[PDB]
């Protein structure tokens, strides 16, 4: 049984890559924060 | 008046034997016969008949014989075996209908106020049925005549009972339906009245093909039926209609792919259950 | 309908009056969604409809179905429209009609 | 005017009323809140629209029905086509 | 489903041994903000008398509840970050207390232009949060997710809306659900039989 193929070398609540996109640095500062500083 | 006839296998079996004896003797072309049957709402019943002495000459359509004394006795002699039965109209072998049928039917009304004409033809080549019916009545138009006898057609089928239904299984051994399905439901039902409207355009096209060169007996309802025929013909081309035959048809297909999604999860449980079961026989004989 | 046809008991007409009139052309008006019927009413009888202490906190709340009924068989019979239109027609503002719709849409 | 009409406009409405405009929408909004005919007024430009919206359903039926008919027709007409041609090629 | 079996407010929570009441409460109103919609939100949590009389003891979550419903949505935001600051640190919110907010948000966005048709992205700089470019920023990338249907132009500065029909979006979610069993009953097919 098996080859071991030598001669080449929920869990998580739901999966979409939504989640992950985000790069920002949470709202409530990086955004709320960074525009809500009176710059008008 | 009338709406419906229904026609059992007993007396289509009656008018073939008595064709073939009669016809046996000599070569003789058109058979009379008087047939019998009940009545219910606007439905006619037809259940048994007897033949009748008729001669008809084919040097003229004017000239014809047949037997009172005969049919009065005969219908007496069956009145003394059941009595439910009674004259409903007659019958005649001709594979087309003669000039002669409107004198025997004013003949023979005075049996039966509500005569009916049946035409069953003796040898069949198609899938249509042999039966025809027919009822006289009186026509009226512009000029010619006030009244004129006509014969108009009227529903026919073929029933059963439950006698009948087992004695004709009974005799029908060797042809019986491969399969009742989808099978039954395309082949009986599509290709039949492709057949059908095929021959019925052929037929009238023959009819107008006789007109503008030959006999031209140029007859005006026709013409205005062939109107009304042509001018009732749809548009398919139309935006609206192809959106709603498109929302249709999408709307239709998920079931077929719901049904045949169940029927894989189903064969393949049946496929574990049989492994399962059958893998646990070989140890047992040692 | 319910009140109108229970007013007509006999233990019910063995009472008679006027209160009992005020009530019926109340409900009335309530029928049929009118708002000027209903305050016709209400001005009418002002001595049996706003003098008990109980009926007066219940008038208000009662005015504002009134009002959701009457613009709702107001505004039925068509379609695209403009707001003068509806604004006449109801006896309002420009302002107030324009909120009650935005809320009703909400 | 509701039967054999379409879609019309408001002030050959009035005209044929004898009676101004706002006084014809007036006497058409209680007709139609009480439930007795079918019209949907647009009055910015001064439509009156009579025909309810089609159904996918609707328009496949009457098409089922035209078939019908067709098909009726055509039966009918070859037995008086036959009864026609008995009594000329008889003999 | 949580804010579903969350209406055990009038029929006792004598289980505290998890939490005390007011943590349920807080609870309970932070599902239901996500679960229900308007005519419901409008019948069970903004009608309730035992919740409306516990919640009248915590100032900052009336706040949060009325804003949104009393459509302020100029001190929604700053409820809104203050919330989710406290659902970061807490347990069993934060693995995606994320999620949670790129809810709000977007619902809030879908609360406001359902009932006009053309109104502009300037309004929204005053009534909603200040800054256009965040706004036109957020209303792109939420466009294009496929989420809040409507559109925007940048020439004028213009919001449109629109009204997909509702068989498209119950048209997408046959179709994947179908792909996953299909994919889940062919790897149970060749499982069996080597």
């Amino acid at each position: 049984m098996s080859e071991k193929k030598q001669p080449v070398d929920e869990d998580n609540w739901d999966d979409d890559n939504v989640e992950d996109d985000f790069s920002n640095q949470l709202r409530a500062e990086l955004e709320k924060h960074g525009y809500k500083m009176e710059t008008s | 008046a009338v709406q419906k006839v229904v026609v059992h296998p007993l007396v289509l079996l009656s008018v073939v034997d008595h064709f073939n004896r009669i016809g046996k003797v000599g070569n003789q072309k058109r058979v009379v016969g008087v047939l019998l049957g009940s009545w219910q709402k606007k439905v006619l019943d037809v259940s048994n008949s007897f033949a009748v002495p008729f001669d008809e000459d084919d040097k003229d359509d004017s000239v014809w014989f047949l037997d009172h004394d005969y049919l009065e006795n005969m219908y007496g002699m069956f009145k003394k075996v059941n009595a439910r039965e009674r004259i409903v109209g007659w019958y005649h072998t001709g594979p087309k209908l003669h000039k002669n049928d409107i004198a025997i039917n004013e003949l023979m009304k005075r049996y039966c106020p509500n005569s009916v004409l049946v035409i069953i033809d003796v040898k069949p080549k198609d899938l249509g049925l042999p039966t025809e019916a027919y009822i006289s009545v009186e026509e009226v138009h512009d000029d010619g005549t006030p009244t004129s006898k006509t014969f108009e057609h009227v529903t026919s089928e073929i029933g059963a009972e439950e006698a009948e239904e087992v004695g004709v299984e009974h005799l029908l051994r060797d042809i019986k339906d491969t399969t009742v399905g989808t099978l039954s439901q395309r082949i009986t039902n599509q290709v039949h009245g492709l057949k059908g409207l095929n021959s019925k355009l052929l037929d009238i096209r023959s009819y107008l093909e006789k007109v503008a060169t030959g006999k031209l007996p140029i007859n005006h309802q026709i013409i205005y039926q062939l109107q009304d025929v042509f001018n009732l013909l749809p548009d398919v081309s139309l935006q609206e209609f192809v959106k709603a035959f498109y929302l249709k048809t999408n709307d239709q297909m998920v079931v077929v792919y719901l049904a045949s999604l169940i029927r894989s999860v189903v064969a393949l449980h049946n496929l574990i259950n049989n492994k399962i079961a059958n893998r646990d026989a070989e140890k047992k004989e040692g | 309908e319910d009140v109108q046809a229970l007013v007509s008991g006999k233990l019910a007409l063995r009472y008679a009056g006027r209160q009992t009139e005020a009530l019926k052309c109340v409900a009335q008006a309530s029928k049929n969604r009118s708002l000027a019927d209903f305050e016709k009413a209400l001005t009418d009888y002002r001595a049996e409809l706003r003098d008990d202490p109980i009926i007066s906190t219940h008038l208000a709340k009662l005015y504002d179905n009134l009002l959701e009924q009457n613009l709702i068989r107001v505004i039925e019979p068509f379609s695209r429209v403009q707001i003068e239109h509806i604004s006449s027609l109801i006896k309002l503002s420009k302002a107030d009609v324009e909120r009650k719709l935005s809320q009703m849409i909400l | 005017m509701a039967k054999y009409y379409t879609r019309i406009t408001m002030k050959r409405m009035a005209q044929l009323l004898d009676l101004s405009v706002d006084e014809s929408e007036a006497f058409l909004s209680n007709l139609v809140v009480n439930k007795t005919i079918f019209a949907k007024v647009d009055r910015l430009a001064g439509i009156i629209n009579f025909q309810r919206p089609k159904d996918p359903n609707n328009l496949l039926n009457d098409w089922s029905q035209k078939l019908n008919s067709l098909m009726s027709l055509v039966n009918k007409t070859t037995h008086l086509i036959a009864k026609e041609e008995m009594i000329h090629n008889l003999q | 489903q949580a804010a579903e079996l969350f209406l055990d407010t009038v029929s006792t929570f004598t289980s505290y041994e998890l939490m005390d009441y007011k943590t349920f409460v807080t609870y309970t109103v932070y599902v239901s903000m996500i679960a229900l919609e308007r005519p419901d939100l409008r019948e069970k949590v903004i009608k309730g008398a035992e919740i409306l009389e516990v919640l009248h003891s915590l100032p900052a979550v009336r706040q949060y509840l009325f804003s949104l419903y009393e459509c302020r949505y100029s001190v929604f935001f700053q409820s809104l970050a203050v919330v989710e600051q406290e659902m970061k640190k807490d347990w069993l919110f934060a693995p995606h207390y994320r999620y949670y907010v790129r809810e709000m948000r977007i619902h809030a966005y879908s609360q406001l232009l359902e009932s006009y048709r053309s109104l502009t992205l300037g309004y929204m700089a005053e009534a909603f949060g200040v800054g256009v470019e965040f706004i036109d920023q957020e209303l792109s990338r939420f466009i294009a997710a496929g989420r809040l249907h409507c559109k925007i132009d940048k020439v004028n500065e213009i919001v449109e809306t629109n009204r997909p029909d509702s068989k498209n979006w119950q048209y997408q979610e046959t179709i994947k659900k179908g792909d996953l069993l299909l994919n889940r009953v062919q790897k149970l097919s060749r499982v069996i039989n080597m």
